[PDB]
Protein backbone atom coordinates (compact mmCIF):
# COMPACT_ATOMS: atom_id res chain seq x y z
CA UNK A 1 0.00 0.00 0.00
CA UNK A 2 2.88 2.64 0.16
CA UNK A 3 4.20 1.36 -2.80
CA UNK A 4 0.49 1.73 -4.55
CA UNK A 5 0.85 5.20 -2.82
CA UNK A 6 3.95 6.38 -3.70
CA UNK A 7 3.46 4.88 -7.37
CA UNK A 8 0.01 6.88 -7.49
CA UNK A 9 1.39 10.28 -5.67
CA UNK A 10 4.55 10.42 -7.14
CA UNK A 11 4.48 7.74 -10.53
CA UNK A 12 7.50 5.02 -11.00
CA UNK A 13 10.26 7.51 -9.68
CA UNK A 14 11.56 5.22 -6.98
CA UNK A 15 12.51 1.67 -5.88
CA UNK A 16 10.03 -1.44 -4.46
CA UNK A 17 12.22 -3.59 -2.75
CA UNK A 18 11.16 -5.70 0.82
CA UNK A 19 13.49 -7.53 2.90
CA UNK A 20 12.60 -10.06 5.61
CA UNK A 21 13.88 -9.37 8.91
CA UNK A 22 13.55 -11.09 12.28
CA UNK A 23 8.85 -9.08 12.93
CA UNK A 24 10.17 -6.39 10.92
CA UNK A 25 10.34 -5.40 6.67
CA UNK A 26 13.32 -3.70 5.50
CA UNK A 27 12.41 -1.20 2.98
CA UNK A 28 14.73 0.56 0.86
CA UNK A 29 13.83 3.50 -1.81
CA UNK A 30 16.05 5.25 -4.12
CA UNK A 31 15.96 8.54 -5.85
CA UNK A 32 17.52 11.79 -6.77
CA UNK A 33 19.81 13.53 -4.22
CA UNK A 34 18.07 17.22 -4.55
CA UNK A 35 14.27 15.36 -3.76
CA UNK A 36 14.93 13.96 -0.72
CA UNK A 37 12.67 16.69 0.80
CA UNK A 38 9.75 15.30 -0.91
CA UNK B 1 -18.18 12.50 -16.72
CA UNK B 2 -18.66 15.83 -17.36
CA UNK B 3 -21.47 18.20 -16.34
CA UNK B 4 -21.63 19.52 -19.47
CA UNK B 5 -21.74 16.61 -21.92
CA UNK B 6 -24.57 15.83 -23.76
CA UNK B 7 -24.28 14.61 -27.06
CA UNK B 8 -20.79 15.52 -27.51
CA UNK B 9 -17.56 12.98 -28.32
CA UNK B 10 -15.01 12.06 -25.88
CA UNK B 11 -11.82 12.21 -26.19
CA UNK B 12 -8.69 10.16 -24.33
CA UNK B 13 -5.31 11.83 -24.09
CA UNK B 14 -2.21 9.19 -24.04
CA UNK B 15 1.19 9.59 -23.54
CA UNK B 16 3.99 6.91 -24.26
CA UNK B 17 7.68 6.46 -25.64
CA UNK B 18 8.44 6.09 -29.30
CA UNK B 19 9.97 3.47 -29.19
CA UNK B 20 7.32 1.61 -27.12
CA UNK B 21 4.80 -0.96 -28.75
CA UNK B 22 1.29 -2.90 -27.56
CA UNK B 23 0.99 -6.30 -25.81
CA UNK B 24 -1.59 -7.23 -28.24
CA UNK B 25 0.47 -6.73 -31.55
CA UNK B 26 4.41 -6.80 -31.52
CA UNK B 27 6.15 -5.21 -34.09
CA UNK B 28 3.70 -2.57 -34.99
CA UNK B 29 3.23 1.05 -34.60
CA UNK B 30 0.85 2.97 -32.38
CA UNK B 31 -0.65 4.73 -34.50
CA UNK B 32 -1.30 1.17 -37.06
CA UNK B 33 -2.83 -0.22 -33.96
CA UNK B 34 -4.96 2.57 -32.85
CA UNK B 35 -6.28 2.98 -36.00
CA UNK B 36 -6.60 -0.61 -37.59
CA UNK B 37 -6.98 -2.26 -34.11
CA UNK B 38 -9.34 -0.08 -32.57
CA UNK B 39 -12.57 -1.18 -31.29
CA UNK B 40 -15.11 -1.56 -34.04
CA UNK B 41 -12.36 -0.30 -36.64
CA UNK B 42 -14.06 3.77 -36.34
CA UNK B 43 -10.95 4.64 -33.79
CA UNK B 44 -10.07 8.43 -35.38
CA UNK B 45 -6.42 9.30 -34.02
CA UNK B 46 -4.74 12.77 -34.47
CA UNK B 47 -1.85 14.81 -33.58
CA UNK B 48 -1.44 16.10 -29.65
CA UNK B 49 1.74 16.73 -29.71
CA UNK B 50 3.78 20.08 -28.29
CA UNK B 51 6.90 21.56 -28.40
CA UNK B 52 9.41 20.70 -25.41
CA UNK B 53 9.93 23.19 -22.71
CA UNK B 54 13.14 24.19 -20.52
CA UNK B 55 13.00 21.83 -17.67
CA UNK B 56 15.40 22.92 -14.44
CA UNK B 57 15.53 19.75 -12.53
CA UNK B 58 12.56 17.31 -11.32
CA UNK B 59 12.36 19.08 -7.99
CA UNK B 60 10.59 21.97 -10.47
CA UNK B 61 8.70 19.26 -12.72
CA UNK B 62 7.10 17.48 -9.33
CA UNK B 63 6.16 21.04 -7.95
CA UNK B 64 5.20 22.09 -11.79
CA UNK B 65 2.82 18.87 -11.88
CA UNK B 66 0.82 19.29 -9.00
CA UNK B 67 0.36 22.89 -9.99
CA UNK B 68 -0.55 21.71 -13.40
CA UNK B 69 -2.74 18.85 -11.97
CA UNK B 70 -4.56 21.51 -9.62
CA UNK B 71 -4.83 24.16 -12.57
CA UNK B 72 -6.43 21.52 -14.79
CA UNK B 73 -9.00 20.76 -12.19
CA UNK B 74 -9.46 24.07 -11.49
CA UNK B 75 -9.62 25.12 -15.36
CA UNK B 76 -12.22 21.96 -15.53
CA UNK B 77 -14.25 23.34 -13.00
CA UNK B 78 -14.37 26.57 -14.22
CA UNK B 79 -14.96 25.11 -18.16
CA UNK B 80 -17.89 23.38 -16.32
CA UNK B 81 -19.26 26.97 -14.49
CA UNK B 82 -19.20 28.80 -17.57
CA UNK B 83 -20.83 25.66 -19.41
CA UNK B 84 -23.85 25.86 -16.67
CA UNK B 85 -23.49 29.74 -16.82
CA UNK B 86 -24.12 29.88 -20.11
CA UNK B 87 -26.91 26.76 -20.51
CA UNK B 88 -28.89 28.37 -17.92
CA UNK B 89 -29.09 31.62 -20.00
CA UNK B 90 -31.03 29.63 -22.71
CA UNK B 91 -28.56 30.00 -24.86
CA UNK B 92 -27.03 27.07 -25.49
CA UNK B 93 -29.28 23.77 -25.73
CA UNK B 94 -27.95 20.15 -24.92
CA UNK B 95 -27.28 19.93 -28.99
CA UNK B 96 -25.13 23.16 -29.04
CA UNK B 97 -21.87 24.32 -27.91
CA UNK B 98 -21.12 20.83 -27.30
CA UNK B 99 -21.06 19.35 -30.55
CA UNK B 100 -20.51 22.28 -32.59
CA UNK B 101 -17.49 24.11 -34.35
CA UNK B 102 -15.68 26.10 -31.40
CA UNK B 103 -12.92 28.53 -32.23
CA UNK B 104 -14.46 28.24 -35.80
CA UNK B 105 -12.97 25.11 -36.22
CA UNK B 106 -13.93 21.12 -35.15
CA UNK B 107 -12.93 20.04 -32.03
CA UNK B 108 -11.22 17.14 -33.70
CA UNK B 109 -9.78 19.41 -36.95
CA UNK B 110 -8.74 22.09 -34.10
CA UNK B 111 -7.59 19.58 -31.90
CA UNK B 112 -5.61 17.88 -34.40
CA UNK B 113 -4.12 20.97 -35.41
CA UNK B 114 -3.05 21.84 -31.67
CA UNK B 115 0.67 21.94 -31.74
CA UNK B 116 0.81 24.61 -29.07
CA UNK B 117 -0.25 28.00 -30.61
CA UNK B 118 -0.65 30.75 -28.64
CA UNK B 119 -1.21 34.57 -29.51
CA UNK B 120 0.19 35.36 -25.65
CA UNK B 121 2.48 32.75 -25.19
CA UNK B 122 6.08 32.24 -25.92
CA UNK B 123 8.28 28.57 -26.10
CA UNK B 124 11.46 30.29 -24.12
CA UNK B 125 9.98 31.16 -21.26
CA UNK B 126 8.74 29.32 -17.79
CA UNK B 127 5.68 27.20 -18.35
CA UNK B 128 5.01 27.72 -14.60
CA UNK B 129 3.88 31.71 -15.60
CA UNK B 130 1.88 30.31 -18.49
CA UNK B 131 -0.09 27.66 -16.81
CA UNK B 132 -0.64 30.48 -13.41
CA UNK B 133 -1.46 33.05 -16.06
CA UNK B 134 -3.65 30.69 -17.91
CA UNK B 135 -5.12 29.50 -14.70
CA UNK B 136 -5.61 33.29 -13.60
CA UNK B 137 -7.20 34.29 -17.00
CA UNK B 138 -9.96 31.38 -16.63
CA UNK B 139 -10.50 32.29 -13.44
CA UNK B 140 -10.74 35.83 -14.14
CA UNK B 141 -13.03 34.93 -17.46
CA UNK B 142 -15.25 32.87 -15.14
CA UNK B 143 -15.02 35.18 -12.32
CA UNK B 144 -16.26 38.01 -14.71
CA UNK B 145 -19.21 35.98 -16.03
CA UNK B 146 -20.21 35.10 -11.95
CA UNK B 147 -20.00 38.78 -11.58
CA UNK B 148 -21.83 39.31 -14.56
CA UNK B 149 -24.63 36.64 -13.48
CA UNK B 150 -25.11 38.16 -10.02
CA UNK B 151 -25.71 41.94 -11.55
CA UNK B 152 -28.09 40.26 -13.89
CA UNK B 153 -29.61 38.74 -10.98
CA UNK B 154 -29.65 41.66 -8.50
CA UNK B 155 -31.00 43.94 -11.47
CA UNK B 156 -33.83 40.94 -11.99
CA UNK B 157 -34.24 41.50 -8.09
CA UNK B 158 -34.81 45.60 -8.29
CA UNK B 159 -37.09 44.62 -12.01
CA UNK B 160 -39.20 42.56 -9.28
CA UNK B 161 -39.01 45.29 -6.31
CA UNK B 162 -40.51 47.17 -8.55
CA UNK B 163 -42.95 44.97 -10.17
CA UNK B 164 -44.95 44.57 -6.93
CA UNK B 165 -44.73 48.73 -6.56
CA UNK B 166 -46.37 48.57 -10.25
CA UNK B 167 -49.36 46.42 -9.56
CA UNK B 168 -50.36 43.63 -7.70
CA UNK B 169 -52.31 43.31 -4.32
CA UNK B 170 -52.80 46.68 -2.37
CA UNK B 171 -50.71 46.88 0.97
CA UNK B 172 -47.39 48.19 -0.40
CA UNK B 173 -48.56 49.43 -3.98
CA UNK B 174 -49.00 53.18 -4.75
CA UNK B 175 -51.30 54.73 -7.37
CA UNK B 176 -48.38 56.64 -9.29
CA UNK B 177 -49.57 55.32 -13.30
CA UNK B 178 -53.39 56.27 -12.99
CA UNK B 179 -52.98 58.91 -11.40
CA UNK B 180 -54.62 62.60 -12.73
CA UNK B 181 -55.36 65.92 -11.51
CA UNK B 182 -59.18 64.91 -10.85
CA UNK B 183 -59.46 62.41 -8.58
CA UNK B 184 -56.22 63.32 -6.57
CA UNK B 185 -56.00 67.09 -5.00
CA UNK B 186 -52.89 68.44 -3.05
CA UNK B 187 -52.45 71.84 -3.86
CA UNK B 188 -53.50 72.94 -0.56
CA UNK B 189 -53.93 72.24 3.19
CA UNK B 190 -57.66 72.03 3.57
CA UNK B 191 -57.76 68.87 1.26
CA UNK B 192 -55.92 65.85 1.08
CA UNK B 193 -55.89 62.64 -0.87
CA UNK B 194 -56.72 59.21 1.51
CA UNK B 195 -56.85 55.27 -0.55
CA UNK B 196 -59.15 52.97 1.39
CA UNK B 197 -58.59 49.02 -0.29
CA UNK B 198 -61.84 47.68 0.44
CA UNK B 199 -63.05 43.85 -0.97
CA UNK B 200 -65.23 43.14 -3.94
CA UNK B 201 -67.67 42.24 -1.28
CA UNK B 202 -67.59 45.18 0.97
CA UNK B 203 -67.73 47.09 -1.80
CA UNK B 204 -71.63 48.18 -1.00
CA UNK B 205 -70.35 48.79 2.55
CA UNK B 206 -67.65 50.60 2.30
CA UNK B 207 -69.85 52.86 -0.41
CA UNK B 208 -73.17 53.08 1.77
CA UNK B 209 -70.59 53.85 4.66
CA UNK B 210 -68.42 56.39 3.23
CA UNK B 211 -70.26 59.45 4.38
CA UNK B 212 -70.00 58.13 8.13
CA UNK B 213 -66.73 56.64 8.06
CA UNK B 214 -65.18 60.24 8.87
CA UNK B 215 -66.31 63.73 9.40
CA UNK B 216 -65.71 66.21 6.15
CA UNK B 217 -65.57 64.51 3.37
CA UNK B 218 -66.21 64.02 0.13
CA UNK B 219 -69.24 63.68 -1.90
CA UNK B 220 -69.89 61.73 -5.23
CA UNK B 221 -65.77 60.10 -5.13
CA UNK B 222 -67.45 56.18 -4.51
CA UNK B 223 -65.41 55.28 -7.97
CA UNK B 224 -63.04 52.55 -9.15
CA UNK B 225 -60.04 54.39 -9.87
CA UNK B 226 -57.90 51.13 -9.74
CA UNK B 227 -58.72 47.21 -10.03
CA UNK B 228 -56.70 44.45 -8.30
CA UNK B 229 -57.08 40.83 -7.85
CA UNK B 230 -57.85 40.59 -4.37
CA UNK B 231 -59.61 44.45 -3.52
CA UNK B 232 -60.88 47.45 -5.18
CA UNK B 233 -59.37 51.10 -5.06
CA UNK B 234 -61.59 53.78 -4.16
CA UNK B 235 -60.24 57.43 -3.70
CA UNK B 236 -61.72 60.08 -1.12
CA UNK B 237 -61.26 63.37 -0.52
CA UNK B 238 -61.30 65.02 3.42
CA UNK B 239 -59.34 66.93 6.10
CA UNK B 240 -55.75 65.46 7.93
CA UNK B 241 -57.57 65.56 10.92
CA UNK B 242 -60.34 63.47 9.85
CA UNK B 243 -57.58 60.52 8.53
CA UNK B 244 -57.96 59.09 11.84
CA UNK B 245 -60.74 58.79 12.09
CA UNK B 246 -61.10 57.52 8.58
CA UNK B 247 -58.40 55.34 9.48
CA UNK B 248 -60.14 53.87 12.67
CA UNK B 249 -63.56 53.63 11.22
CA UNK B 250 -61.75 52.00 8.34
CA UNK B 251 -60.00 49.61 10.37
CA UNK B 252 -63.16 48.90 12.50
CA UNK B 253 -65.30 47.77 9.60
CA UNK B 254 -62.20 45.45 8.46
CA UNK B 255 -61.47 47.19 5.64
CA UNK B 256 -58.01 48.30 4.26
CA UNK B 257 -56.48 51.62 4.43
CA UNK B 258 -54.12 53.02 2.27
CA UNK B 259 -51.66 55.59 3.27
CA UNK B 260 -51.03 57.96 -0.18
CA UNK B 261 -49.40 61.26 -0.65
CA UNK B 262 -50.20 63.63 -3.99
CA UNK B 263 -46.56 64.30 -5.07
CA UNK B 264 -45.10 63.73 -8.51
CA UNK B 265 -41.45 62.93 -7.44
CA UNK B 266 -42.58 59.77 -6.11
CA UNK B 267 -44.40 58.33 -9.16
CA UNK B 268 -41.08 59.59 -11.11
CA UNK B 269 -38.99 58.10 -9.19
CA UNK B 270 -41.08 54.71 -8.75
CA UNK B 271 -41.60 54.89 -12.58
CA UNK B 272 -37.69 55.75 -12.92
CA UNK B 273 -36.37 52.96 -10.42
CA UNK B 274 -38.48 50.43 -12.80
CA UNK B 275 -37.11 51.51 -15.82
CA UNK B 276 -33.36 51.69 -14.81
CA UNK B 277 -33.30 48.03 -13.29
CA UNK B 278 -35.80 46.77 -16.30
CA UNK B 279 -32.89 48.52 -18.10
CA UNK B 280 -29.97 47.66 -16.43
CA UNK B 281 -31.55 44.22 -16.07
CA UNK B 282 -31.67 44.35 -19.95
CA UNK B 283 -28.30 45.73 -20.85
CA UNK B 284 -26.53 43.46 -18.18
CA UNK B 285 -28.36 40.32 -19.63
CA UNK B 286 -26.96 41.14 -22.91
CA UNK B 287 -23.33 41.46 -21.68
CA UNK B 288 -23.48 38.42 -19.63
CA UNK B 289 -23.93 36.61 -22.78
CA UNK B 290 -21.28 37.58 -24.82
CA UNK B 291 -19.10 37.66 -21.54
CA UNK B 292 -20.45 34.24 -20.75
CA UNK B 293 -19.94 32.91 -24.40
CA UNK B 294 -15.92 34.51 -24.25
CA UNK B 295 -14.81 33.36 -21.11
CA UNK B 296 -16.28 29.91 -22.31
CA UNK B 297 -14.25 30.43 -25.48
CA UNK B 298 -11.11 31.42 -23.69
CA UNK B 299 -11.83 28.92 -20.64
CA UNK B 300 -11.85 26.20 -23.54
CA UNK B 301 -9.00 27.07 -24.97
CA UNK B 302 -7.24 27.52 -21.87
CA UNK B 303 -8.51 24.29 -20.70
CA UNK B 304 -6.92 22.84 -23.67
CA UNK B 305 -3.69 24.12 -23.49
CA UNK B 306 -3.58 23.17 -19.43
CA UNK B 307 -4.42 19.78 -20.45
CA UNK B 308 -1.78 19.31 -23.08
CA UNK B 309 0.94 21.25 -20.88
CA UNK B 310 -0.38 19.02 -18.24
CA UNK B 311 -0.37 16.10 -20.19
CA UNK B 312 3.35 16.92 -21.14
CA UNK B 313 4.69 17.44 -18.02
CA UNK B 314 2.81 14.34 -16.28
CA UNK B 315 4.40 12.26 -19.16
CA UNK B 316 7.38 13.89 -19.00
CA UNK B 317 7.18 13.42 -15.09
CA UNK B 318 6.00 9.92 -15.29
CA UNK B 319 8.25 8.88 -18.31
CA UNK B 320 11.44 10.02 -17.28
CA UNK B 321 14.12 8.70 -20.23
CA UNK B 322 13.77 9.81 -22.79
CA UNK B 323 12.91 13.07 -23.12
CA UNK B 324 10.81 13.34 -26.19
CA UNK B 325 7.27 11.34 -26.11
CA UNK B 326 4.77 10.16 -28.60
CA UNK B 327 1.33 12.19 -27.11
CA UNK B 328 -1.69 12.55 -29.52
CA UNK B 329 -5.59 12.78 -28.63
CA UNK B 330 -7.76 9.55 -29.84
CA UNK B 331 -11.20 10.56 -30.58
CA UNK B 332 -13.90 8.34 -29.22
CA UNK B 333 -17.51 7.89 -30.20
CA UNK B 334 -20.18 8.40 -27.36
CA UNK B 335 -20.40 5.43 -25.40
CA UNK B 336 -17.55 3.79 -26.40
CA UNK B 337 -14.83 5.18 -23.96
CA UNK B 338 -14.95 2.21 -22.00
CA UNK B 339 -13.80 -0.50 -24.59
CA UNK B 340 -10.84 2.62 -26.08
CA UNK B 341 -9.80 3.12 -22.16
CA UNK B 342 -9.72 -0.77 -21.15
CA UNK B 343 -8.32 -1.99 -24.58
CA UNK B 344 -5.57 0.80 -24.49
CA UNK B 345 -5.21 0.28 -20.81
CA UNK B 346 -4.75 -3.45 -20.77
CA UNK B 347 -2.34 -2.82 -24.12
CA UNK B 348 -0.39 -0.06 -22.52
CA UNK B 349 -0.87 -1.18 -18.98
CA UNK B 350 2.60 -3.46 -19.65
CA UNK B 351 4.94 -0.23 -20.29
CA UNK B 352 4.73 0.58 -16.46
CA UNK B 353 4.47 -2.46 -14.68
CA UNK B 354 2.96 -5.80 -13.75
CA UNK B 355 1.90 -4.56 -10.59
CA UNK B 356 0.36 -1.01 -10.87
CA UNK B 357 -1.97 -2.09 -13.87
CA UNK B 358 -5.56 -2.74 -13.49
CA UNK B 359 -8.91 -3.29 -15.50
CA UNK B 360 -11.11 0.12 -15.73
CA UNK B 361 -13.38 1.67 -18.51
CA UNK B 362 -15.04 5.17 -18.89
CA UNK B 363 -15.02 8.12 -16.22
CA UNK B 364 -16.57 7.53 -13.03
CA UNK B 365 -16.45 11.31 -11.04
CA UNK B 366 -18.38 12.07 -7.57
CA UNK B 367 -19.61 14.95 -5.85
CA UNK B 368 -17.57 13.74 -2.87
CA UNK B 369 -14.64 12.92 -4.78
CA UNK B 370 -13.70 13.65 -8.69
CA UNK B 371 -11.57 10.35 -9.35
CA UNK B 372 -10.36 9.47 -13.04
CA UNK B 373 -8.37 12.39 -13.15
CA UNK B 374 -4.85 11.16 -12.83
CA UNK B 375 -3.89 13.27 -9.46
CA UNK B 376 -0.22 13.43 -8.57
CA UNK B 377 -1.24 15.81 -5.15
CA UNK B 378 -3.93 13.71 -4.10
CA UNK B 379 -5.45 10.58 -3.61
CA UNK B 380 -7.10 8.86 -6.97
CA UNK B 381 -6.47 6.62 -9.65
CA UNK B 382 -3.61 5.58 -10.95
CA UNK B 383 -1.69 3.79 -14.23
CA UNK B 384 1.68 2.72 -16.13
CA UNK B 385 0.95 5.29 -18.31
CA UNK B 386 -0.02 8.81 -18.89
CA UNK B 387 -3.92 8.80 -19.31
CA UNK B 388 -6.55 11.24 -19.11
CA UNK B 389 -10.36 11.52 -19.66
CA UNK B 390 -11.76 14.33 -20.86
CA UNK B 391 -15.21 14.47 -21.48
CA UNK B 392 -16.73 17.44 -23.92
CA UNK C 1 5.91 -7.77 -6.88
CA UNK C 2 7.50 -8.24 -10.55
CA UNK C 3 10.93 -7.47 -12.05
CA UNK C 4 10.58 -5.78 -14.84
CA UNK C 5 8.74 -3.08 -12.87
CA UNK C 6 11.73 -2.49 -10.83
CA UNK C 7 13.85 -2.68 -14.06
CA UNK C 8 12.10 0.20 -15.73
CA UNK C 9 12.10 1.76 -12.45
CA UNK C 10 15.77 2.10 -11.92
CA UNK C 11 16.06 2.99 -16.04
CA UNK C 12 14.05 5.83 -15.41
CA UNK C 13 15.79 6.30 -12.16
CA UNK C 14 19.52 6.83 -14.11
CA UNK C 15 18.10 8.90 -16.93
CA UNK C 16 16.26 11.44 -14.89
CA UNK C 17 19.57 11.27 -12.32
CA UNK C 18 21.46 12.41 -14.98
CA UNK C 19 19.07 14.55 -16.52
CA UNK C 20 19.08 16.56 -13.24
CA UNK C 21 22.75 16.73 -12.85
CA UNK C 22 22.68 17.74 -16.57
CA UNK C 23 20.05 20.29 -16.08
CA UNK C 24 21.94 21.95 -13.31
CA UNK C 25 24.93 21.76 -14.73
CA UNK C 26 23.64 24.03 -17.69
CA UNK C 27 22.49 26.35 -15.49
CA UNK C 28 25.49 27.11 -13.24
CA UNK C 29 27.71 27.01 -16.75
CA UNK C 30 24.91 29.53 -18.45
CA UNK C 31 25.11 31.75 -14.53
CA UNK C 32 29.07 31.72 -13.88
CA UNK C 33 30.49 33.16 -17.33
CA UNK C 34 27.57 36.74 -17.15
CA UNK C 35 28.16 36.74 -13.38
CA UNK C 36 31.98 37.09 -14.17
CA UNK C 37 31.67 39.08 -16.71
CA UNK C 38 29.39 41.87 -15.49
CA UNK C 39 32.10 42.05 -12.48
CA UNK C 40 35.15 41.99 -14.92
CA UNK C 41 32.88 44.91 -16.73
CA UNK C 42 32.33 46.96 -13.35
CA UNK C 43 36.01 46.38 -11.97
CA UNK C 44 37.43 48.17 -15.42
CA UNK C 45 34.88 50.73 -15.05
CA UNK C 46 35.43 52.20 -11.45
CA UNK C 47 39.20 51.85 -12.30
CA UNK C 48 38.88 53.97 -15.25
CA UNK C 49 36.81 56.19 -13.18
CA UNK C 50 38.88 56.68 -10.77
CA UNK C 51 42.29 56.81 -13.20
CA UNK C 52 40.48 59.67 -15.15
Amino acid sequence: LEQILWRVLRGNLFFKTVEIEQKNAFIVFSHGDLIIKR
Amino acid sequence: MATALYTANDFILISLPQNAQPVTAPGSKTDSWFNETLIGGRAFVSDFKIPEFKIGSLDTLIVESEELSKVDNQIGASIGKIIEILQGLNETSTNAYRTLPINNMPVPEYLENFQWQTRKFKLDKSIKDLITLISNESSQLDADVRATYANYNSAKTNLAAAERKKTGDLSVRSLHDIVKPEDFVLNSEHLTTVLVAVPKSLKSDFEKSYETLSKNVVPASASVIAEDAEYVLFNVHLFKKNVQEFTTAAREKKFIPREFNYSEELIDQLKKEHDSAASLEQSLRVQLVRLAKTAYVDVFINWFHIKALRVYVESVLRYGLPPHFNIKIIAVPPKNLSKCKSELIDAFGFLGGNAFMKDKKGKINKQDTSLHQYASLVDTEYEPFVMYIINL
Amino acid sequence: LTPNQVNDELNKMQAFIRKEAEEKAKEIQLKADQEYEIEKTNIVRNETNNID
